[PDB]
RNA sequence: UAGCUAGUAGGUGGGGUAACGGCUCACCUAGGCGACGAUCCCUAGCUGGUCUGAGAGGAUGACCAGCCACACUGGAACUGA
RNA sequence: CCCGCAGAAGAAGCACCGGCUAACUCCGUGCCAGCAGCCGCGGUAAUACGGAGGGUGCAAGCGUUAAUCGGAAUUACUGGGCGUAAAGCGCACGCAGGCGGUUUGUUAAGUCAGAUGUGAAAUCCCCGGGCUCAACCUGGGAACUGCAUCUGAUACUGGCAAG
């Protein structure tokens, strides 16, 4: 169902990928924006957008350098049915570093690489490679 | 004040007696499952105060009887 | 510079009108010492007939793995037919130390150092190419800056 | 598979029986070998094999292997039972000790002397 | 009772003790409350050996525990500022 | 043990005296054992023939027991006292267990 | 602890120069080296790949003279401390106490020179030490005693130990019948033709 | 093994213990525990650790040290901090 | 612990060698006698038995047996399956339980940060020290992944309120 609607959009990415469409349309949320945010923020997703009032729709432009996708991989590792919680130095870094995770801290939404750098860790949402 | 636990009433006239179901989240040490454990505990009672469907505050004491060392001091609203 | 080993050899049959007649196939891999990793298997009515069609095949279809110094630059999951390979870089760590099938395609890529522990299928031949697809699909944090950064 | 379901059955492990029903945690024991057989081999095989019901000291009667060639066991005379299963003769899990308590070790044998009882002879 | 006394944890024909406060009801290298410091009897002419913390133990004597005939003579065999 | 067995020269015996009783002795003296089984085997005839099995140099054992459990067998002591783990194996199975003082009255029963 | 048959067949089943004929005479000339290993040696050299594995084990355990037992500390003492696992091996082995008295050329060869460290004629420092196991650090110094000092074995093998290398890692000296240990062993400085990867494999499994 | 508990659950008063208490009595009320496994059955001292394992875990509880129980079996009291 | 005396003098065995698995021929026996951890050898060329020669591994130890883990991703939380190999209840409605769209305010339980107390010592690990080295012993440090309390952070989950 709706129940995971984080999960979908990871989803969402993996099957706009594999099939090369460009533009990728779903419902919009508070967590929802800030996720793919980050996306942006590091370079993984072309861009993120907003349309609507009673029921905004988010339109994540997919980016491709070459044939193959820009995103590796992108998987739900805490998940409705069992959470996964980091500490500090508990954050765990996906291929040596090379790309990002998520991960929702007190202040905000961010990275494992700028939840290190901050001193503070949280709820990781999932693994961008 | 000292510590104390979020539980719940649950039994209603024991007789000046009072038990409290207490809920709590904790993390399951293999699995990492967060499965919500219950401790029911017995509490003193005075003045027959209220009952059943009410979240009652608790806190430590000298037991008045076989177990039931804890006492309570405050409850949230009246009805269910 | 060629550096080209064998991994094993296992007779087959076929068992014709006439009769049984036994061929052989040898698994072989090929690598320069730095990337440039490749494979051939083949077969043959005879050993000295069937490995020299392996290293034959095996100097075609030759693609780059990227390196950082002696080991890789992460780990990296690959799976092919029934067989499921994981490895991890460990830099200069004890090192080259696993067994046959997957022993070959390490050394002559280059790397001294990595440990594999290969899970589900253990077959020589379905081992093999779970390395090559999980080395192809390994990307390199110098060339991906296209993606990264800006 | 699911999480949920684990949480109210974890995992369950096999017991794995152990292959000597004699066990007390006993590497070796001893018993009174009442009748020595002579019975054939497993169905590939074809042979005569020299083997005897031991019935050993807590209570358990159980067949049992003489290895080398030849013996002087029968009847009375405590014998040591080393233990261990190779499959020939159907039923046999044990294997007799040579060269022990009673048990006269293999004559005439040089090589592989710590396997049934044989001395080192003076050179 | 209350004693500081020295616990024998070294080796065979090589002794290294242990001066620790302990309850005199318990056996030497049993039950103690915390360890101060440590005194080898074999050791040689070195910088280290014997180590002994006064401000501890004039602490536990202020609080009623007795001092043995060897803890009394490392503490005037080392002295204090000497 | 080789030459006893192998003295026969045949895989049994020749005639119907193959029918023997067995006996097991455990006498607290050391000096006895070896004696009186002399005076013992002197009683033996070619019609029926007696053997001493697993001569004790005291009391009873385990091991004991259980050796004239295997074979059907008197247990008898020059001088003995039945042990706490005697006992139990004794009355359990169907034996019989008797002590005498002295030599003759030993040497007319089992006769 | 030591082996005492032919060093010549730990040479010939290697099919390697362990250097201990060395002595007064070298580079072989007469030898039978390889060729045939056993009776039945001239069957062809194809082995397996865990046999070379193993293979390289016996090479280093035959030049410096170690059982599997004592040398089981070594990988556990190398793989503990830092670095490579593999140079740290024969750092640890470069350090014994024979193998230092047969590179400054007190020993004629490897087993002499534990020969000579067991009679208590080597001193480190001053003091004795009996045991060729005896580990070498930084800034010792290790030098034959007054007793037994200037005799043909010990004279013979300072003769032509100027013929060998002549390592760099230690002053050769020879002039009071001493030595100094400077500095621990580069990688480049031993090893070559030995692999340390070879060895290090065979206890992972 | 799905139902298990009359001093059983709670109160009041009295007695009791060095000390709170069904600790033990009288009376009063009908509760208490339990599917988050009560009760029953089988086995077992527990822990720091030990052994194995890349880790997670698994097995284990000699020696060393902490706590507990027991002192031929069963039951009870005295002396004394 | 050190010094002297005499002389190679007083001191090496055990398994195994068909593949797995490092290490091979001959002789004898001929589905006999035996080997064997697994798959299997022997019925007249046995590198699989027995002996011999040779060899390999290991060493005052070496084997067998028993015992636990590893291998075993073969109870798989990390880290597996469920069309045809072992496996989706015959199907459905559903209580407890598990989980839940989206927005604002709030609470701060779960979660995260910092501090304090405790988590005995030993042990393990790291850097040093002392027994001729080592085992052993030992200084300090680290760690003891924990639990509780107190003061904060409010993204996410939960509670509560209005949507």
């Amino acid at each position: 169902s709706m129940q995971d609607p984080i999960a979908d959009m990871l989803t969402r990415i993996r099957n706009g990928q594999a099939a090369n469409k460009a533009a990728v349309t779903m419902p919009s949320s508070k967590l929802k924006v800030a996720i793919a945010n980050v996306l942006k923020e590091e370079g993984f997703i072309e861009d993120f957008k907003v349309e609507g009032d009673t029921k905004p729709e988010l339109e994540l432009t997919l980016k491709y350098f070459q044939g193959k996708a820009v995103v590796e991989s992108i998987q739900r590792v805490s998940r409705p049915g069992l959470r996964i919680y980091k500490r500090k130095d508990e954050l765990p870094k996906v291929m040596a570093g090379l790309g990002i995770a998520v991960v929702s801290t007190s202040k905000g939404v961010m990275t494992d690489r700028a939840a290190r750098q901050a001193g503070l860790g949280g709820e990781i949402i999932c693994y961008v490679a | 004040k000292i510590r104390t636990l979020q539980g719940r009433v649950v039994s209603d006239k024991m007789e000046k007696s009072i038990v409290v179901a207490i809920e709590r989240f904790v993390k399951h040490p293999i699995y990492g499952k967060f499965i919500k454990r219950t401790t029911k505990l017995h509490v003193h009672d005075e003045n027959n105060e209220c009952g059943i469907g009410d979240v009652v505050e608790i806190r430590e004491c000298r037991p008045l009887s076989k177990t039931k060392s804890w006492t309570l001091v405050r409850v949230v609203e009246k009805a269910v | 510079e060629l550096q080209e080993k064998l991994i094993a050899v296992n007779r087959v049959s076929k068992t014709v009108k006439g009769g049984r007649i036994f061929s052989f196939t040898a698994l072989t891999v090929v690598g320069d010492g730095n990337g440039r990793v490749g494979f051939g298997y083949g077969k043959a009515r005879e050993v000295p007939a069937a490995i020299q069609k392996a290293m034959e095949k095996a100097r075609r279809n030759m693609i780059n793995v990227a390196l950082n110094n002696g080991t890789l630059q992460h780990p990296v999951k690959g799976v092919h037919t029934g067989s499921r390979v994981f490895m991890q870089p460990a830099s200069e760590g004890t090192g080259i130390i696993a067994g046959g099938a997957m022993r070959a395609v390490l050394e002559v890529a280059g790397v001294h150092n990595v440990l594999a522990k290969a899970y589900g299928s253990t077959n020589p031949i379905n081992v093999v190419r779970a390395t090559i697809d999980g080395l192809e699909n390994m990307n390199s944090p110098e060339m991906v800056a296209a993606k990264r950064g800006k | 598979a699911t999480v949920n379901q684990l949480v109210r059955k974890p995992r369950a492990r096999k017991v794995a029986k152990s292959n000597v029903p004699a066990l007390e945690a006993c590497p070796q024991k001893r018993g009174v070998c009442t009748r020595v057989y002579t019975t054939t081999p497993k169905k590939p095989n074809s042979a005569l094999r020299k083997v005897c019901r031991v019935r050993l000291t807590n209570g358990f009667e159980v067949t049992s292997y003489i290895g080398g060639e030849g013996h002087n066991l029968q009847e009375h005379s405590v014998i040591l039972i080393r233990g261990g299963r190779v499959k020939d003769l159907p039923g046999v899990r044990y294997h007799t000790v040579r060269g022990a308590l009673d048990c006269s070790g293999v004559k005439d044998r040089k090589q592989a002397r710590s396997k049934y009882g044989v001395k080192r002879p003076k050179a | 009772m209350v004693t500081i006394r020295l616990a024998r944890h070294g080796a065979k024909k090589r002794p290294f003790y242990q001066v620790v406060v302990a309850d005199s009801r318990n056996a030497r290298n049993g039950r103690f409350i915390e360890r101060v410091g440590f005194f080898n009897p074999i050791a040689s002419e070195k910088e280290e050996g014997t180590r002994l913390d006064l401000d501890r133990i004039a602490h536990w004597v202020g609080q009623g525990a007795t001092i043995s005939d060897r803890v009394a003579a490392l503490i005037k065999e080392v002295n204090k500022a000497a | 043990q080789q030459k006893s067995k192998l003295e026969n020269m045949f895989a049994n015996m020749t005639e119907g005296e193959v029918h023997e009783v067995n006996i097991v002795l455990k006498a607290d003296v050391q000096g006895s054992v070896e004696a009186i089984s002399d005076s013992l085997l002197k009683l033996s005839t070619d019609e029926v023939k007696v053997k001493i099995i697993g001569s004790g140099v005291g009391g009873i054992t385990e091991t004991d027991a259980t050796l004239a459990a295997a074979s059907n067998a008197i247990l008898v002591g020059f001088n003995v006292r039945a042990d706490a783990s005697a006992r139990k194996v004794i009355e359990a199975e169907s034996l019989d267990l008797r002590y005498y003082s002295v030599i003759y009255n030993l040497i007319d029963e089992v006769k | 602890a030591r082996y005492l048959g032919p060093k010549l067949k730990l040479s010939r089943r290697e099919g390697t120069d362990l250097f201990l004929k060395s002595g007064v005479r070298a580079i072989d000339t007469k030898c039978k080296i390889e060729q045939a290993p056993g009776q039945h040696g001239a069957r062809k050299p194809r082995l397996s790949d865990y046999g070379v594995q193993l293979r390289e084990k016996q090479k280093v355990r035959r030049i410096y003279g170690v059982l599997e037992r004592q040398f089981r500390n070594y990988y556990k003492e190398a793989a503990r401390l830092k670095g490579n696992t593999g140079e740290n091996l024969l750092a640890l082995l470069e350090g014994r106490l024979d193998n230092v008295v047969y590179r400054m050329g007190f020993g004629a060869t490897r087993a002499e020179a534990r020969q000579l460290v067991s009679h208590k004629a080597i001193m480190v420092n001053g003091r004795v030490v009996n045991i060729a196991s005896y580990q070498v650090s930084p800034n010792d110094v290790v030098s034959i005693r007054e007793k037994a000092k200037k005799q043909s074995r010990v004279k013979a093998a300072l003769e032509l130990a100027e013929q060998r290398e002549k390592p760099t890692w230690l002053e050769v000296d020879a002039g009071k019948m001493e030595g100094t240990f400077k500095r621990k062993p580069e990688r480049s400085d031993l090893s070559a033709d030995i692999n340390e990867h070879l060895i290090v494999e065979l206890y992972s499994k």
